[PDB]
RNA sequence: AUACAGUGAAACUGCGAAGCUCAUUAAAUCAGUUAUCGUUUAUUUGAUAGUUACAUGGUAUAACUGUGGUAAUUCUAGAGCUAAUACAUGCAAUCUCGACCCUUUGGAAGAGAUGUAUUUAUUAG
RNA sequence: AUGGUAGGAUAGUGGCCUACCAUGGUUUCAACGGGUAACGGAGAGGGAGCCUGAGAAACGG
């Protein structure tokens, strides 16, 4: 019928609809029990023979009741011969939705899991080997972009599903579909122990050339800091000891790494010796890529919590990379080296400082201490070299922040604080800091007087620190504000800390590093952020953190004082009257706590 | 738990028998509001109490007051004492006097005779019971 | 009951007490009956337009009265606060607004200032089928209303066609107008909101003077920002 | 006014029918206030329902006509009519994902989706 | 009678009522009881039951 007739056309369209569904209903539910060999040519005629040409046009977005037809076909052995007809037509139909570029995660994932399918499911016949054939070379080939567009953890695991059983049936045994299955797995890398199964298998049973694996072998070396658990360490290291007897060139870093991961506990005396290995001629001797996966089992081992031998052996087995470095004839061989201990030493040294233990804090503290003193060709720390004097001991400050007594500790901390201008402005946020803060918070009261002579310090570093890391460490703090209780009256003293050197920069402009030249836009930050959260958090009604809030106010004078004038008009009543509201409590003790802040204030 | 005739359940919690994701019965929970943290015992609880003011059908709303435990014999509610000094003019002189007020308790709460616990307001869960115990100390 | 007397009348009408018997009594609308204006007070004894009920109802009869750009022909309809009152035969416009005395005065508008008006929004909820409203101090409800809408905000509603066509957060700075208790009338900027959670909030208000008062947020209606009334004030 | 058409008794529907005299009671009356997330609510106001038909029946009678009983009542039986906002019955659309990227607002293959009220169970919130 | 659990009634909470369970609750800080210039709330011939309505146990039936 022609387009005039609309409503039969419409009617007609829904029964095509509605018997579709019929037959997508009727073979769910007796499609096993119900012999179909009579009806199977009449079925696929009439029905799949009219349209298999448009159907990867007409299926993309989600998944219908005549594609869900050829899913079950292709789950169910005994149907089979639906796809068998016509040279694979129906079968080359699923395949041509997945080549098509608009196809959508809803409907991959059912032809996917179907194409698992069929892989797992032997049958006896010559059309059977064909259609496995067509099946496997068109989704190796369009593995790699299906991944991207799937959005579901679920549809990533079919994915692996699927690919597990191409390594187990052995079509990897073909180059061609090796390289398009290592193809497919780099997308995946760019569930965790299929994948580690997978490349065992398929890098198990055979060849592979260095340039090939070069890229895995840094990021599966990359993995072992990563990794924790011993099913998942272990994993790697047959991969390791795999790619080993692949190259012959890795083969001697396997083994090492191999000695170095040890399992269900480590082999301690052959581990010791490893280290005494490398420490006497073996760490002049490895390369770059051997010290890749060796730095990423030194930082498993420093940062282990129970073992001490393990970690000053790490430790000291990092110290040997900058040795290394500076057994470089040039900076040439040495920058590659030096980027590489940029990328991947400097970031876990940060979060080493930030470790709450104070062991695995202090092995950290000695990593940074050993390479300010050697500098040759690591230019980054010449300023804190220049707080070392030299390394003289009781001036290189890195013993004395971690020496046995605590007296010691906090002279450390004050001549670290008059001595902060000298510094530069990066080194003290992302060091110092960070290795000095924790005795702010610290509950222990032997370090009580440490932590006093901490936040004097830091005020004193906040002074000579760069503008975008002082706000981001003053947001933190106000977070700790209303995250942390315990903090509270550890944040509230030191966001006063912090508020003094952004006044007295404020004053010398009317110092902060890199400082911005116009004054309105610090202005505004104390308007919107700093004023209006820490105003709310004064005026909020808690008795029983009314007097750990009251520095707050000397916080709030300090940040308007730096202010415009018509600011300090607009800002200072709120404040004041805020303090004089807290002064009109009736509590004496409370008074008094008003009366000597205001005194401060005045 | 289990010490009626009746099966004591949270109304409209189901826990999935078929399923089985979780050993622990699905257990639903609320805050009061008002500042007042809500217990984790109650929340990590067993108890079934539809008064509770945490895991109950009841709405803390209204005066909260402060009193002593005087009684606590009676089985989920308790007897609080509250003091205070009534102004008489005609001598202008102060005289103590005390009120005695039934207050509900949650299961989720210890309460002792002689400690200061904090009531809210609610709706009328007996007859003489129309707060609910929502802070001790 | 369905007689009022005359000094049972609440205080706000400003109507004097001898004058007869009974006094009307606001019939069901919009408002509530303690902070309405029947359209026979409005028309009798503020404009004098009219001298008896009689010829109030004449008035009405002649269609010649619309509230809120509608047509009301009861003579005890309860006219309130924010409520536009048009007299196309006259060419008046007329905006109800307490007085710092307390009572409704009789304030002349604009068009453009008739042809919309103000409602704090009392409650913000999902209706049936997933459509959110919003229901305001005059019991308007509003479909599909901005998201940044909430409760205390005031929404300003074009009468023609009832819909929001601005609106107001209520925020410390805001300008305010006192619906109740003593302060009733008077105008100010926030200063600061006092939550009691379970009881009822406190909201405290400068005014132009400095002077400084405690009200209820109940009686605390946002008419705009400090120095930009969206209103015309008396 | 060739259905009737103004007014309009009766009848059927719709709405509303919500001063006196005795006793006596201490914050159980009453007054002020709070809450109803524990609630019903004519009416007013504003919103709100695409899921034989060029119009079905008496499954209907009053008023009305006519025949009678009774000392008799807002006491009555028999027979015969005729209507509804009374009584029962009841009936070829829209919106999405959208290839073709055809034209680049745009059309468009195909795939889909589509009341309300009560009760119960469950899921999200 | 004080409270808990479950049910019945109820526009609805609620010993308002019902089945089991614990002996509780106020009070010398005046519970309970008595007197009073506490005019300083009831019925429609008398008790019982029922009907309508949004609103009554109706000055209706």
């Amino acid at each position: 019928e022609s387009t005039e007739e609309v409503h039969l056309r419409k009617m007609a369209s829904n029964l095509r609809q509605q018997g579709l569904k019929c037959l997508s209903s009727v073979f769910e539910f007796v499609g096993n029990t119900f012999d179909w060999s009579t009806s199977m040519e009449d079925i696929y005629a009439v029905v799949v023979k009219p349209r298999i040409s448009h159907f990867s046009d007409e299926n993309l977005q989600q998944p219908s009741s005549l594609l869900r037809l050829f899913l079950y076909w292709a789950h169910n052995p005994s149907l089979y011969q639906f796809l068998y007809y016509d040279e694979f037509a129906t079968a080359t139909a699923l395949m041509d939705t997945i080549s098509n570029q608009h196809v959508k995660e809803a409907v991959i994932g059912p032809i996917i899991e179907a194409a698992d399918s069929i892989i797992r499911n032997p049958v006896n016949d010559d059309h059977y080997v064909d259609l496995v054939t067509l099946i496997c070379t068109s989704c190796l080939k369009i593995l790699p972009s299906l991944y991207v567009k799937l959005s579901d953890s679920n549809s990533i695991s079919t994915f692996l599903n699927l690919l597990v059983s191409i390594t187990e049936m052995g079509f990897i045994q073909d180059d061609h579909v090796r390289s398009r299955l290592i193809s497919s797995l780099i997308s995946i890398l760019k569930d965790t122990q299929k994948i580690l199964k997978i490349l065992k298998l398929i890098v198990f049973n055979y060849n592979c050339s260095w340039s090939d694996i070069e890229e895995l072998y840094t990021t599966i070396s990359s993995l072992f800091k990563t990794f924790d658990e011993r099913n998942l360490r272990v994993s790697l290291t047959e991969l390791f000891i795999e790619l080993g007897r692949k190259v012959p060139e890795l083969e001697s870093i396997s083994k090492l790494v191999a000695d170095l991961n040890s399992y269900h506990e480590y082999d301690f005396p052959r581990i010791l010796s490893t280290f005494k290995g490398l420490i006497e001629d073996g760490y002049k001797s490895y390369s770059e890529l051997e010290w890749l996966p060796l730095l990423f089992t030194f930082l498993h081992f420093i940062n282990n919590k129970e073992e001490l031998a393990l970690r000053t052996n790490a430790s000291h087995a990092i110290m040997k990379f900058i040795d290394f470095i500076n057994e470089k004839p040039n900076l040439n061989e040495a920058s590659k080296s030096i980027s590489m201990l940029k990328d991947i030493l400097l970031p876990n040294i940060r979060i080493g400082l930030r470790d709450s233990l104070e062991e695995v804090q202090s092995e950290y503290v000695s990593v940074l201490s050993y390479m300010v003193k050697n500098t040759k060709y690591f230019t980054d720390f010449e300023d804190m070299a220049i707080l070392l004097y030299n390394g003289d001991e009781e001036a290189d400050f890195f013993t004395n922040v971690n020496h046995i007594q605590l007296h010691r500790r906090q002279r450390a901390i004050k001549r670290l604080g008059e001595h902060a201008h000298q510094l530069k402005d990066n080194s003290i946020s992302h060091y110092l800091i960070p290795m000095i803060e924790h005795y702010v918070f610290s509950d222990d009261e032997r370090y009580r007087n440490i932590g006093n002579e901490t936040q004097i310090a830091i005020g004193g570093l906040a002074q000579h620190m760069s503008w975008n890391q002082y706000k981001a460490l003053l947001r933190r703090y106000i977070s700790m504000l209303k995250t942390k209780p315990n903090q509270m009256k550890q944040a509230v003293q030191l966001i006063v800390q912090l508020s003094v050197p952004l006044r007295e920069t404020l004053r010398i402009v009317r110092t902060l590093s890199k400082f911005p030249s116009n004054l309105d836009e610090p202005s505004n930050f104390i308007k919107q952020e700093l004023y209006p959260t820490l105003s709310k958090i004064l005026g909020t009604r808690d008795d029983e953190t009314i007097i750990e809030r009251m520095p707050i106010a000397e916080a709030l004078v300090n940040i308007v004082l730096g202010l415009t004038n018509d600011d300090i008009t607009n800002f200072l009543p709120s404040i004041l009257t805020n303090i004089c509201q807290v002064l009109r409590s009736k509590s004496e003790e409370l008074r008094d706590a008003v009366r000597v802040t205001l005194g401060k204030i005045s | 738990v289990q010490s009626e005739r009746a099966f004591q359940k949270q109304p409209h919690i189901f826990n999935n028998p078929k399923v089985k994701t979780s050993k622990r019965t699905k257990r639903w929970y609320k805050n009061a509001g008002l500042g007042f943290k809500t217990p984790k015992t109650a929340i990590e609880g067993s108890y079934i109490d539809k008064k509770c003011p945490f895991t109950g059908l009841v709405s803390i709303r209204g005066k909260i007051l402060t009193g002593t435990v005087v009684s606590t014999k009676m089985h989920r509610t308790i007897v609080i004492r509250r003091a205070y000094l009534h102004y008489i003019p005609k001598y202008n002189r102060y005289e103590k006097r005390h009120k005695n007020v039934p207050v509900h308790v949650s299961p989720a709460f210890r309460v002792q005779v002689g400690d200061i616990v904090t009531v809210g307001q609610c709706r009328p869960i007996s007859k003489t019971v129309r707060f609910n115990v929502v802070k001790v100390s | 009951k369905k007689h009022l007397k005359r000094l049972a009348a609440p205080h706000h009408w400003l109507l004097d007490k001898l004058s007869g018997c009974y006094a009307p009594r606001p019939s069901a609308g919009p408002h509530k009956l303690r902070e309405s204006l029947p359209l026979i007070v409005f028309l009798r004894n503020r404009l004098k337009y009219a001298l008896n009920g009689r010829e109030v109802k004449a008035i009405l009869m002649q269609r010649h009265v619309k509230v809120d750009g509608k047509v009301r022909t009861d003579t005890t309809y309860p006219a309130g606060f924010m409520d536009v009152i048009t007299l196309d035969a006259t060419n008046e416009n007329f905006r109800l607004v307490y007085d710092v005395k307390g009572r409704f005065a009789v304030h002349r508008i604009t068009d453009e200032e008739a042809s919309y008006k103000l409602g704090k929004v009392k409650k913000v909820q999902l209706g049936k089928k997933g459509v959110p409203y919003v229901v305001t101090h005059d019991g308007r409800t509003i479909r599909y209303p901005d998201p940044n809408i909430k409760v205390n905000d005031t929404v300003k509603i074009d009468l023609a066609s009832g819909k929001i066509t601005d609106f107001i957060k209520f925020d410390a700075g805001k300008l305010v107008y006192v619906t109740g208790g003593r302060n009733l009338g008077r105008i100010g900027t926030i200063v600061h909101k006092e939550r009691h959670d379970g009881g009822f909030d406190l909201v405290h208000i400068k005014d132009s003077l400095d002077n400084t008062f405690v009200t209820r947020l109940n009686n605390v209606f946002v008419i705009g920002e400090q120095g930009k009334p969206y209103i015309s004030l008396p």
